[PDB]
C-alpha cells in the first residue's frame, strides 16, 4: 500500500509484473459483437478440456470476462462481480449498465490499495458485455483499480507487442468474423508456443442472438475452437 | 491474545512472484506421492502410506478422506493442514450446499468451495497459505465423473490423470503413455497401481498402499433400506485384502 | 383522508393532489405540495402519516438525483419506482416503518410511454392507467372504469380529473381544499396553476 | 518471546529470569501445619518509612504471596490471583485449594510467552497457605513453570537461602513448628543479606499456620517480630 | 482490523508519506483550470501512449459533482473515484439538510477533509490526487477556481495547473493571465487554456480535451472539431514576425 | 545488551533490563526540582517552575486531586494531567460509593498499578513523568514518590528531577528535625522551601519562580502561587 | 523505523520532536497581549502570483471571544478548530457562559494527545501528532486577555507575546526588546506589523500579511485589507521617521 | 398555551401567552415561550415546557455552529430543519412539542416555519401553535390584510393571544411580543392579562359576554 520515493505503489508495480507473466487476452469489439480470446498457461495432455474455463467466465447473461493472472483471486472478484449484477437487477429491474459493474470491481480492488495493509489482487481483467445505453462495450482494470474502455485490447504477457499488431489491423467497420480472424492472428504471432493450436485457447463472443434482437453469449466448446482455427487458414 | 501480523504474509516480490506460495509449493514436493486416474465409469484416488514408525498403527491414520457420500480427496504435503482442510470441506458442504438445497454438492463446486479456504490463507493477515496440494475425485447426476487438482495458490484445474509429491514428474509421463477415453476403472486401478510401483521404496502392498475409488452406488454401504431413489456411496475405500488381489495379478 | 390520484392518458401522467394540511380541529394549509420531482421525467406525489411522508419523499429524491449525477443519465420510470418499492419493503419490516403511501408518474423517453405506479407502505406496486390512495379511490375507480378511455389527449384527461374532484368535493366527508395539479410528459413537469376554479 | 531458538530455548523468558536474580532476596519454608513467608528489604535511605512499604501481600484470607523481580509484575499477578481467587469461590463457595490457585497462576504466567505482543513476567513469586488438607509452599518462575516447596528462595541471595535451607530439611525431617519456622526466616533473610551488606535492610515476615492463626494469614509485627530479629542478630555473630 | 500508521514525520519535519503522493501527482497527465469574467474552463491532457482507445465509454478527467460543479485531477485514477463519489454523497446530503446546493469554497473544504483524514489515519495512505474544483454558488454568476492537495491543503486560483510540467504551463500562465483586464468571455477564455495545454501537449489533437461552466448549472464539454478549430487558429494566428 | 532491545517495553535486554522504562525514566531527571516533605501533621510539596522564554508562563507544577490529596510532577506534564485525572477519579469513586476518603497508600497502589500496564503492552509507551503525592487520611501526614517503572515508596520526605541529588541529601540530613515540626504549618513550609535551593546551580528563587502546597490535619490541600509564596522566599 | 511513541536514550519522543520541526518550516504568526485586547497576525505566504490571497484562512474564530493564529502543516488544524468551537459552544449550553480561554486550549491539547493507536490505560483516534502549533487568543471576566501557544506536544504555555513558524527565532527576540506591559492596541498593532516586515522572505503589503485582535467589547474581529493597509502607511511613515 | 406568527407588509409579528400548566394546576403565569436564537432569528414553545426549551436551546447552538463553519448566519429554513430533522430521530419516543421558527435573511425574506414533535415542517404566512390556537385563529383570520400597519399588525397579535388566553383554560398570564424585519426582531414588550383585558374591554368595547 504505502508509496515509494518515486510516488509509485510497489506491491501494485509488482503485481503488474505477476500478470505480464500470464497468457495472453485479447478483447476486440465490433459494430455488431465482441470477440474474447486467451491463450491457456503451457498445459498437459492429460489436462481435461472439456470441463475446463480457466481464463473465461461468465458475468451475467450479457457480460463476460477474460482473466490474466492468478485464477484464484479472480475467482473471488467474480463471486462478488456475480453478486452486484444480481443486487442491481433486483433494484431496477434492470440488467446492470456494463460500466457500472466495472466501476464496482475496480473500487474493491483500489481499496486493496490504500488500506488494510493485504496484498492486492494479482489479475488483470478485459470486460465484454453489452448493454441498451452505450451497446458493445470493452473494458480492461488491473491491479491498481484502474480501468480504460478500448475498442482492442490485450492483457498479459506480449501486450506491446499485441497492441502494436492491433492498432495495425484494427478497422471501425469491423464485423465480428473480421474481429475473430484478428484475435487469432494477434495471438498467434506473439505465442511463445509453436503452433497456436486448439486445446491452448478460450475463445468467446457476443453476438446479435443468431436471428432475434437478443444478445447472446456463446462460449466456445474446444471442437468449435479446432474448426474456427482451420477456417481462418492456420489449423 | 489479539494478533500483530495483520498484514498479508505472502507478499508480491519485485519480479511477481509470491514468494510463500512458491516454498508451500516446494512442500508439496517434498511430500509422498499421490495421483488420480479418470475412467469411464469411475475414479480411482491412490497414495502411499509412509510410516513414522514400524510401532505406529498406520490404519488409523487415512490419507484418503471421505469428503461426502460422492466425493473423496488424498493429498502431497503437509499432512496436518490436509487434515484440517478436509474438516472445513466436510463442513462447507453442508452449511454452504446441503441445508439449501437438500442435496450433496457437485463436485466442481465443493473444489471450488476448498479452494476459496486455501485463496484466503494465501491473503489473510497473519497466516501462511496451505503446505498441500488435493486431489479430488468425485460424481455427481449432471456431470459425471470428475478429478480435480487444487494447489496451495487457490487454483484449480480438471485432469484425466494426475500425480502430485516426489515421484510427480516421473508419473505424469507414465500417465501420459497409458492413458486413453476408453479405460474401465479396473483398467484404472491397475495403472493407478503400475504408477505407484515406481515412486515405492520399501513394501509394495494392500498395508502401505492407500486407494480409494469413486465408482458405483453401493447399497450395502447406505444403512438403510426402504427409500428406493438413496442408493449409496460411490466413495469406496479399498481394503488391504482388495489391494493384495490386483498385486497378484499386477 | 389526503387525496392522492393519478390517471395516465395517451401521451402523458397527469398527478393531483389534495392541498389541505389538517392536525387535529385545525388545517393548518391550504396550498401544500404533497410532491417531489425525482429527475425531470419523473414526478412522485405521497400520503400518509405526519412526519415520513415529507421525510421519505426527500430521502428517495436525493437519491434518485445521485444517481443522475453519477451515471450522468435518468433512470427509466420503471427502475425508479422498483427502487421505491424496495426502499418500502425493507421498511415495513424494520424497527419502525416509513408510513407512505406513493404515486409515481413518469414519461420514459426510451420508449415514449408515460407510465403510472401506485405504490402503498407495505412495498405492493401495481402499475395503472388510473390509481389513487386513501378513501378517494372508493370513488374514483368507478368513474374511471367508466369515463376513461386509453387514447385519451393531456386536456381530455384533465376534465376526467376534473370529474373525479367533483365527485370527491360533494361526498367526502373532509374538506381538502382543492389539489394541485401536474403533467408529466416528454417535456417533462409542469404544473397547472389553474384548477381551483378553472 | 513467542520465538523458540534454534535448539528449544526462550531468550526471552531466560532474560525476564536475570530481572529476578537482579531482584531482593525474598523466601519461604513449610512447617508442619503451616507455611513462612519472609522478605529482605533494601534501605535507599533513611527517608524511607520504617515497617510502611509492605511487600508480602494477601490473596483471599488463606493465601501469601511473597517476589523477587520487578515489584509491579508481582502486584500484578497478584491482581490477577484476587480476581482468580474470588471467582473461584463465587462458583464453587469454598476458598481456593492451594495448588488450584498454584495453577491459576501458573497458566496465566505461560500465557504470557505465547505471544509477540507480550513481554514474560520479570518475577519470580513464591506463595502458600493451608486448605482443607494441609499446607502448601510453591515456586512459579517467569516461565510459567512452578512446584511444590519444602522451602524456596528466590533473588539475589537465593544461592547462600537455598544452602540454608537444604540444612534444615535434613535436620528436620518429622516436622519444624510455625514458630520455630518463623525464627529460621529471620535468620535465613540475614544470612542472605550478606552480600548486599553495603546497604541497610529492613525484615518482613508472615505466616499461615492452622494452630498459630486459625489458618488465616497473618503478619508477624511486634514482639514475635522483635523476638526472630533477636535470634538472627544472635546467630549472625 | 488494520492500524499501523504508514504516515509520520522524518528529522527534518516532513511528513515522508504525503510527500511521496505528491510525486504521484507529479507524474499524473496535466490538469489546468482558468477562469473567465462570467466563466470557468477546465482543460485536461490525455496520454500519446494508447490510441487505440473508446472515447464514449473511457472515463474522462473532469467529472460533475453536482449540476453547477466540476472536478479534475491530477495522480491516480482510481484514487480518484474514491473522492469524487464521497463528494457527490455530500453535495445531496447538503441538498437534504440545508435545502440548497453546495458552495464550491464548502465542497473543496470537504475533498480537502477526506484528504487529509488520510494522512493521519493508520493503515490507510494518502491519496494520490490534486483536485481542482471548479463552479458557481447557488444564485451567484461570480466564478470560482479551488485546488485542493494530498496534505488537504486548499486554495482558490485565478488560474492554477497540476500534474506534469504544470510548472512550465503554470510560468505561461503567470505571463499571460491578467488579473484586471480575466478573459471577457468564454471564447477567449477557451482559448488561453488550449493555448497553456499547447506549451506541453505537443499533439494538440483530442489529445486536449475542453469544459466550460457558466452561471446557472451550464456546464457544457467541447468536441474535438470544436476543439480543433481552437488548435488549428492558435498556430497559424501565431508564426508570423 | 543495547542493540535491539530498546525497541519496544515488550523486550527484555540480555541483561533483564527494560529500556524503554529506563529511558521514560530519564525523561524525569530531565524535569524541573521538585520537593516533598511531611511531619505527623502536615504534608508540604515545593516544586520549581519552569518558565520557556522571559516572555512566558511558569508552568504548574502541582496539582490537586481531592480535598486530601493532591501531587507534583516532573517530566513529561501530559503524563502527570493523563494521571492526576485517574487518581482524581479514584479519589471521587470512593467518595461516592463508600462515602470514604481514599488512602494515600491506595492512590500509591493504583498509580503504581496503571503504570505497570503500560510496562507490559505492545505498542504503547510507559508514563514519561515522576509524581510526589502528599495526603492526610485516617492515618497522619503521607508522601509518596512515583516512578514510571510504576514504583510507589512512602517516604518522610524525597526530591525529584533535574539536580535533585542536592535537596536529597538536604532532608536526609535534616529528617529528625522536619519530622518534629507539629502543629507549625509556616515552619515546615519554610524547611522545604530551603531543602529545594540545595539543588539550586540555576539562581535565588523568584516570586514567579516557586510553587508551595500543603496540607495537613485540619488545612484542605491547597497550591500556594505568585504573591502568596513571597514570605517564605 | 520502530515506533510512533518510543523514548530516545535521551528521554524524548522521537515524533513529537519531528512535528515541532514541521512548525519551524510554516508561515510566520504573531501574538501580542496587551490591557486592551490580543493582536494575531500572520504571514499569508501565496506559493505563487496566481493564487488569490484572500483565500488564506490562517487567523480563525473559535467563539465571539477567543481568536486563534496557526502555523505548521496548516490542514491539521481543520478539526482542532472544528474542536475547540465545538468545546465553546457546548460549554455555553451546558453552563449558560462564556468558556474560559485557559479551558479551551486545555481542551484542544487533550485532543492533540490523542495520537498512536489506543494507548492501555484506558484509545487513540489519530496515527501521528499533529504537525501545528496554535496561537489561542482571547478574553474572560477571570483572567483578562490571554495568549496560549498550544503544541502537539499537549503542553501550553501563557505569553505575553509570542512567534511561531520559520521566522520564529528571530521574530522572539524582536519581542523580548519591545513588549511592556503599558502596550495600548494600536501599539500592538504596529509591532505585529513591523515584526513581521523585518522576517518575511516578500515586501509585507495588505495582501501577504493579515491582522486581527480580540478585544472584551467588540470580541473577536479579522482586520480587512483596507484597515490593514492604512496600518501598513502609518508604520511606514513612523519608521521612516526614525 | 397560545403562540402565534404571521407575515404582513411589514415583516413578521410573533406573539405568544406565558402560562405553565400541570394538570388543571397554573404552575406558573410569567414564563418565557419565546426563544431568540440570534438577532435575526426567533423560536416558539407549545407543548411539552422541557422538550421545547431543551430543544431550541440546542438549536441555538447548532445554528450558533453554522455561523462559526460558513462564516455567514443560517437560514431560517435550515435552521427549521436541523429541528425538523432531530425531532424526527425521535418519533414515537414521546416528544410534544409545538414550534414556530420565525426570521429574515436576505436570500429568503422573512419567513415562518412551523415544526412539530410529529415531524411536520411546514412553510407560511400565518400559523397558531397550541391549545388555544383555535380562539387565535378565531381572532387573527377574521381581521388579518397583507397590508395591516406595524401598529395594527402588533395590536392584532396582541389581540389574538388575549381571544385565546380568555377562552383556553391552558393559556393566560401575559402576552409577549415581537416584531421581526429586515434589520430583525424587536421587543414589543410583556403585557399583562389582568390589566389587558380591562383595558381592551374600556377602549374596544369588545367582551360582552363578561359582567361587570
Ligand atoms: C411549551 C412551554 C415552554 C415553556 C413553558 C411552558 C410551556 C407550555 N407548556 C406547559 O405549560 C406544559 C403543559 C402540560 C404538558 C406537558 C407535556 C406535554 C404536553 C403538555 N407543562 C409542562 O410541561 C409542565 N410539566 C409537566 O407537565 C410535567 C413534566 C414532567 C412530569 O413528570 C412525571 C413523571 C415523572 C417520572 C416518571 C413518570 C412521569 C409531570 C408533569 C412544566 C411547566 O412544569
Ligand atoms: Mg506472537
Ligand atoms: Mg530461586
Amino acid at each position: 500500500t504505502i508509496f515509494s520515493p518515486e510516488g509509485r505503489l510497489y506491491q501494485v508495480e509488482y503485481a503488474l509484473e505477476s500478470i505480464s507473466h500470464a497468457g495472453t487476452a485479447i478483447g476486440i469489439m465490433a459494430s455488431d459483437g465482441i470477440v474474447l480470446a486467451a491463450e491457456r498457461k503451457v498445459t498437459s495432455t492429460l489436462l481435461e478440456q472439456d470441463t475446463s474455463t480457466e481464463k473465461l467466465y461468465k458475468l451475467n447473461d450479457k457480460i463476460a470476462v477474460a482473466v490474466a493472472g492468478l485464477t484464484a483471486d479472480a475467482e473471488i472478484l467474480i463471486n462478488t462481480a456475480r453478486i452486484h449484477a444480481q443486487n442491481y437487477l433486483k433494484t431496477y429491474n434492470e440488467d446492470i449498465p456494463v460500466e457500472i459493474l466495472v466501476r464496482r470491481l475496480s473500487d474493491i480492488k483500489q481499496g486493496y490499495t490504500q488500506h488494510g495493509g493485504l496484498r492486492p489482487f494479482g489479475v488483470s481483467f478485459i470486460y465484454a458485455g453489452y448493454d441498451d445505453r452505450y451497446g458493445y462495450q470493452l473494458y480492461t482494470s488491473n491491479p491498481s483499480g484502474n480501468y480504460t474502455g478500448w475498442k482492442a485490447i490485450s492483457v498479459g504477457a506480449n501486450t506491446s507487442a499485441a497492441q502494436t499488431l492491433l492498432q495495425m489491423d484494427y478497422k471501425d467497420d469491423m464485423k465480428v468474423d473480421d474481429a475473430i480472424e484478428l484475435a487469432l492472428k494477434t495471438l498467434s504471432k506473439t505465442t511463445d508456443s509453436s503452433a497456436l493450436t486448439y486445446d491452448r485457447l478460450e475463445f468467446a463472443t457476443i453476438r446479435k442472438g443468431a436471428n432475434d434482437g437478443e444478445v447472446y453469449q456463446k462460449i466456445f466448446k474446444p471442437q468449435e475452437i479446432k474448426d474456427i482455427l482451420v477456417k481462418t487458414g492456420i489449423t | 491474545m489479539t494478533d500483530r501480523y495483520s498484514f498479508s504474509l505472502t507478499t508480491f516480490s519485485p519480479s511477481g512472484k509470491l514468494g510463500q506460495i512458491d516454498y508451500a509449493l516446494t512442500a508439496v514436493k517434498q511430500g509422498v506421492t499421490s495421483l488420480g486416474i479418470k475412467a469411464t465409469n469411475g475414479v480411482v484416488i491412490a497414495t502411499e502410506k509412509k510410516s513414522s514408525s514400524p510401532l505406529a498403527m498406520s490404519e488409523t491414520l487415512s490419507k484418503v478422506s471421505l469428503l461426502t457420500p460422492d466425493i473423496g480427496a488424498v493429498y502431497s504435503g503437509m499432512g496436518p493442514d490436509y487434515r484440517v482442510l478436509v474438516d472445513k470441506s466436510r463442513k462447507v458442504a453442508h452449511t454452504s450446499y446441503k441445508r439449501i438445497y437438500g442435496e450433496y454438492p457437485p463436485t466442481k463446486l465443493l473444489v471450488s468451495e476448498v479452494a476459496k479456504i486455501m485463496q484466503e490463507a494465501t491473503q489473510s493477515g497473519g497466516v501462511r497459505p496451505f503446505g498441500v496440494s488435493l486431489l479430488i475425485a468425485g460424481h455427481d447426476e449432471f456431470n459425471g465423473f470428475s478429478l480435480y487438482q487444487v494447489d496451495p495458490s487457490g487454483s484449480y484445474f480438471p485432469w484425466k490423470a494426475t500425480a502430485i509429491g516426489k515421484g510427480s514428474v516421473a508419473a505424469k509421463t507414465f500417465l501420459e503413455k497409458r492413458w486413453n477415453d476408453e479405460l474401465e476403472l479396473e483398467d484404472a486401478i491397475h495403472i493407478a497401481l503400475l504408477t505407484l510401483k515406481e515412486s515405492v521404496e520399501g513394501e509394495f502392498n494392500g498395508d502401505t498402499i492407500e486407494l480409494a475409488i469413486i465408482g458405483d452406488e453401493n447399497p450395502d454401504l447406505l444403512g438403510y433400506t426402504g427409500i428406493p431413489t438413496d442408493k449409496g456411496p460411490r466413495f469406496r475405500k479399498l481394503t488391504s485384502q482388495e489391494i493384495n488381489d490386483r498385486l497378484e495379478a499386477l | 383522508m389526503d387525496i392522492i390520484l393519478g390517471i395516465r392518458v395517451q401521451d402523458s401522467v397527469i398527478l393531483a393532489s389534495s392541498k389541505a394540511v389538517t392536525r387535529g380541529i385545525s388545517v393548518l394549509k391550504d396550498s401544500d405540495d404533497k410532491t417531489r420531482q425525482l429527475s425531470p421525467h419523473t414526478l412522485m406525489s405521497f400520503a400518509g402519516e405526519a412526519g415520513d411522508t415529507v421525510q421519505f419523499a426527500e430521502y428517495i429524491q436525493a437519491n434518485i438525483q445521485l444517481y443522475s449525477i453519477r451515471e450522468d443519465y435518468e433512470l427509466s420510470p420503471q427502475a425508479v419506482s422498483s427502487f421505491v418499492r424496495q426502499e418500502l419493503a425493507k421498511s415495513i419490516r424494520s424497527r419502525r416503518p416509513y408510513q407512505v403511501n406513493v404515486l409515481i408518474g413518469g414519461y420514459d423517453k426510451k420508449k415514449n410511454k408515460p407510465e403510472l405506479y401506485q405504490i402503498d407502505y407495505l412495498g405492493t406496486k401495481v402499475e395503472l392507467p388510473y390509481g389513487a390512495h386513501g378513501y378517494s379511490g372508493f370513488y374514483t375507480f368507478s368513474l374511471l372504469d367508466h369515463h376513461y378511455r386509453p387514447d385519451m389527449t393531456t386536456e381530455e384527461g384533465l376534465d376526467l380529473l376534473k370529474l373525479c374532484v367533483q365527485e370527491l368535493e360533494k361526498r367526502m366527508p373532509m374538506d381538502f381544499k382543492g389539489v394541485i395539479v401536474k403533467i408529466v410528459d416528454k417535456d417533462g413537469i409542469r404544473q397547472v396553476d389553474d384548477f381551483q376554479a378553472q | 518471546n513467542s520465538v523458540f531458538s534454534p535448539d528449544g530455548r526462550n531468550f526471552q523468558v531466560e532474560y525476564a529470569v536475570k530481572a529476578v536474580e537482579n531482584g531482593t532476596t525474598s523466601i519461604g519454608i513449610k512447617c508442619n501445619d503451616g507455611v513462612v513467608f519472609a522478605v529482605e528489604k533494601l534501605i535507599t535511605s533513611k527517608l524511607l518509612v520504617p515497617q510502611k512499604n509492605v511487600k508480602i501481600q494477601v490473596v483471599d484470607r488463606h493465601i501469601g504471596c511473597v517476589y523477587s523481580g520487578l515489584i509491579p509484575d508481582g502486584r500484578h499477578l497478584v491482581n490477577r490471583g484476587r480476581e482468580e481467587a474470588a471467582s473461584f469461590k463465587k462458583l464453587y463457595k469454598t476458598p481456593i485449594p492451594i495448588p488450584a490457585f498454584a495453577d491459576r497462576l501458573g497458566q496465566y504466567v505461560q500465557a504470557h510467552t505465547l505471544y509477540n505482543s507480550v513481554r514474560p513476567f520479570g518475577v519470580s513469586t513464591i506463595f502458600g497457605g493451608v486448605d482443607k488438607n494441609g499446607a502448601h509452599l510453591y515456586m512459579l518462575e517467569p516461565s510459567g513453570s512452578y512446584w511444590g516447596y519444602k522451602g524456596a528462595a528466590t533473588g539475589k541471595g537465593r544461592q547462600s537461602a537455598k544452602a540454608e535451607l537444604e540444612k534444615l530439611v535434613d535436620h528436620h525431617p518429622e516436622g519444624l513448628s510455625a514458630r520455630e519456622a518463623v525464627k529460621q526466616a529471620a535468620k535465613i533473610i540475614y544470612l542472605a543479606h550478606e552480600d548486599n551488606k553495603e546497604k541497610d535492610f529492613e525484615l518482613e515476615i508472615s505466616w499461615c499456620s492452622l494452630s498459630e492463626t486459625n489458618g488465616l494469614h497473618k503478619f508477624v509485627k511486634g514482639d514475635l517480630l522483635q523476638e526472630a530479629i533477636d535470634f538472627a542478630q544472635k546467630e549472625i555473630n | 482490523g488494520y492500524d499501523r500508521a504508514l504516515s509520520i514525520f522524518s528529522p527534518d519535519g516532513h511528513i515522508f508519506q504525503v510527500e511521496y503522493a505528491l510525486e504521484a501527482v507529479k507524474r499524473g497527465t496535466c490538469a489546468v483550470g482558468v477562469k473567465g469574467k462570467n466563466c470557468v474552463v477546465l482543460g485536461c491532457e490525455r496520454r500519446s501512449t494508447l490510441k487505440l482507445q473508446d472515447t464514449r465509454i473511457t472515463p474522462s478527467k473532469v467529472s460533475k459533482i453536482d449540476s453547477h460543479v466540476v472536478l479534475s485531477f491530477s495522480g491516480l485514477n482510481a484514487d480518484s473515484r474514491i473522492l469524487i463519489e464521497k463528494a457527490r454523497v455530500e453535495a445531496q446530503s447538503h441538498r437534504l439538510t440545508l435545502e440548497d446546493p453546495v458552495t464550491v469554497e464548502y465542497l473543496t473544504r470537504y475533498v480537502a477533509g477526506v484528504q487529509q483524514r488520510y494522512t493521519q489515519s493508520g493503515g490507510v495512505r494518502p491519496f494520490g490526487v490534486s483536485t481542482l474544483i471548479a463552479g458557481f454558488d447557488p444564485r451567484d454568476d461570480e466564478p470560482k477556481l479551488y485546488q485542493t492537495e494530498p496534505s488537504g491543503i486548499y486554495s482558490s486560483w485565478s488560474a492554477q495547473t497540476i500534474g506534469r510540467n504544470s510548472k512550465t504551463v503554470r510560468e505561461f500562465l503567470e505571463k499571460n493571465y491578467d488579473r484586471k483586464e480575466p478573459p471577457a468571455t468564454v471564447e477567449e477564455c477557451v482559448k488561453l487554456t488550449v493555448r497553456s495545454l499547447l506549451e506541453v501537449v505537443q499533439t494538440g489533437a483530442k489529445n486536449i480535451e475542453i469544459t466550460v461552466v457558466k452561471p446557472d448549472s451550464d456546464i457544457v464539454a467541447l468536441s474535438s472539431e470544436e476543439i480543433n478549430q481552437y488548435v488549428t487558429q492558435i498556430e497559424q494566428e501565431k508564426q508570423e514576425q | 545488551f543495547r542493540n535491539n532491545y530498546d525497541g519496544d517495553t515488550v523486550t527484555f535486554s540480555p541483561t533483564g533490563r527494560l529500556f524503554q522504562v529506563e529511558y521514560a525514566l530519564e525523561a524525569i531527571k530531565q524535569g524541573s526540582v521538585t520537593v516533598g516533605l511531611r511531619s505527623n501533621t502536615h504534608a508540604v510539596l515545593v516544586a520549581l517552575k519552569r518558565n520557556a522564554d522571559e516572555l512566558s508562563s511558569y508552568q504548574k507544577k502541582i496539582i490537586k486531586c481531592d480535598e486530601h490529596m493532591g501531587l507534583s510532577l516532573a517530566g513529561l506534564a501530559p503524563d502527570a494531567r493523563v494521571l492526576s485525572n485517574y487518581l482524581r477519579q479514584q479519589c471521587n469513586y470512593s467518595s461516592l460509593v463508600f462515602n470514604r476518603k481514599l488512602a494515600v497508600e491506595r492512590a500509591g497502589h493504583l498509580l503504581c498499578d496503571k503504570a505497570q500496564k503500560n510496562t507490559q503492552s505492545y505498542g504503547g509507551r510507559p508514563y514519561g513523568v515522576g509524581l510526589l503525592i502528599i495526603g492526610y487520611d485516617k492515618s497522619g501526614a503521607h508522601l509518596l514518590e512515583f516512578q514510571p517503572s510504576g514504583n510507589v515508596t512512602e517516604l518522610y520526605g524525597t526530591a525529584i528531577g533535574a539536580r535533585s541529588q542536592g535537596a536529597k541529601t538536604y532532608l536526609e540530613r535534616t529528617l529528625d528535625t522536619f519530622i518534629k515540626i507539629d502543629g507549625n504549618p509556616d515552619e515546615l513550609i519554610k524547611a522545604g522551601v530551603e531543602a529545594i535551593s540545595q539543588s539550586l546551580r540555576d539562581e535565588s528563587l523568584t516570586v514567579d519562580n516557586l510553587s508551595i502546597a500543603i496540607v495537613g490535619k485540619d488545612t484542605p490541600f491547597t497550591i500556594y502561587d505568585g504573591e502568596a509564596v513571597a514570605k517564605y522566599i | 523505523d520502530r515506533g510512533v511513541s518510543t523514548f530516545s536514550p535521551e528521554g524524548r519522543l522521537f515524533q513529537v520532536e519531528y512535528s515541532l520541526e514541521a512548525i519551524k518550516l510554516g508561515s510566520t504568526a504573531i501574538g501580542i497581549a496587551t490591557k486592551e485586547g490580543v493582536v494575531l497576525g500572520v504571514e499569508k505566504r501565496a506559493t505563487s502570483p496566481l493564487l488569490e490571497s484572500d483565500s488564506i484562512e490562517k487567523i480563525v474564530e473559535i467563539d465571539r471571544h477567543i481568536g486563534c493564529a496557526m502555523s505548521g502543516l496548516t490542514a491539521d488544524a481543520r478539526s482542532m478548530i472544528e474542536h475547540a468551537r465545538t468545546a465553546a459552544v457546548t460549554h455555553n449550553l451546558y453552563y449558560d457562559e462564556d468558556i474560559n480561554v485557559e479551558s479551551l486550549t486545555q481542551s484542544v491539547c487533550d485532543l492533540a494527545l490523542r495520537f498512536g493507536e489506543g494507548a492501555s490505560g484506558e484509545e487513540r483516534l489519530m496515527s501521528r501528532p499533529f504537525g501545528v502549533a496554535l496561537l489561542i487568543a482571547g478574553h474572560d471576566a477571570d483572567d483578562g486577555y490571554q495568549l496560549f501557544h498550544a503544541e502537539p506536544s499537549g503542553t501550553f504555555y501563557r505569553y505575553n507575546a509570542k512567534a511561531i513558524g520559520s521566522g520564529s527565532e528571530g521574530a522572539q527576540a524582536e519581542l523580548l526588546n519591545e513588549w511592556h506591559s503599558s502596550l495600548t492596541l494600536k501599539e500592538a498593532e504596529l509591532l505585529v506589523l513591523k515584526i513581521l516586515k523585518q522576517v518575511m522572505e516578500e515586501k509585507l503589503d495588505e495582501n501577504n500579511a493579515q491582522l486581527s485582535c480580540i478585544t472584551k467589547q467588540d470580541g473577536f474581529k479579522i482586520y480587512d485589507n483596507e484597515k490593514t493597509a492604512e496600518l501598513i502607511k502609518e508604520l511606514k511613515e513612523k519608521e521612516a521617521a526614525e | 398555551t397560545t403562540t402565534l406568527a404571521f407575515r404582513f407588509q411589514g415583516g413578521i409579528i410573533v406573539a405568544v401567552d406565558s402560562r405553565a400548566t400541570a394538570g388543571n394546576w397554573v404552575a406558573s403565569q410569567t414564563v418565557k415561550k419565546v426563544i431568540e436564537i440570534n438577532p435575526f432569528l426567533l423560536g416558539t414553545m407549545a407543548g411539552g415546557a422541557a422538550d421545547c426549551q431543551f430543544w431550541e436551546t440546542w438549536l441555538g447552538s447548532q445554528c450558533r455552529l453554522h455561523e462559526l463553519r460558513e462564516k455567514e448566519r443560517i437560514s431560517v429554513a435550515a435552521a427549521s430543519k436541523i429541528l425538523s430533522n432531530l425531532v424526527y430521530q425521535y418519533k414515537g419516543a414521546g416528544l410534544s412539542m409545538g414550534t414556530m421558527i420565525c426570521g429574515y435573511t436576505r436570500k429568503e425574506g422573512p419567513t415562518i416555519y412551523y415544526v412539530d414533535s410529529d415531524g411536520t415542517r411546514l412553510k407560511g404566512d400565518i400559523f397558531c401553535v397550541g391549545s388555544g390556537q383555535t380562539f387565535a385563529y378565531g381572532v387573527l383570520d377574521s381581521n388579518y390584510k397583507w397590508d395591516l400597519s406595524v401598529e395594527d399588525a402588533l395590536y392584532l397579535g396582541k389581540r389574538s393571544i388575549l381571544a385565546a388566553a380568555h377562552r383556553d383554560a391552558y393559556s393566560g398570564g401575559s402576552v409577549n411580543l415581537y416584531h421581526v424585519t429586515e434589520d430583525g426582531w424587536i421587543y414589543h414588550g410583556n403585557h399583562d392579562v389582568g390589566e389587558l383585558f380591562w383595558k381592551v374591554k374600556e377602549e374596544e368595547g369588545s367582551f360582552n359576554n363578561v359582567i361587570g
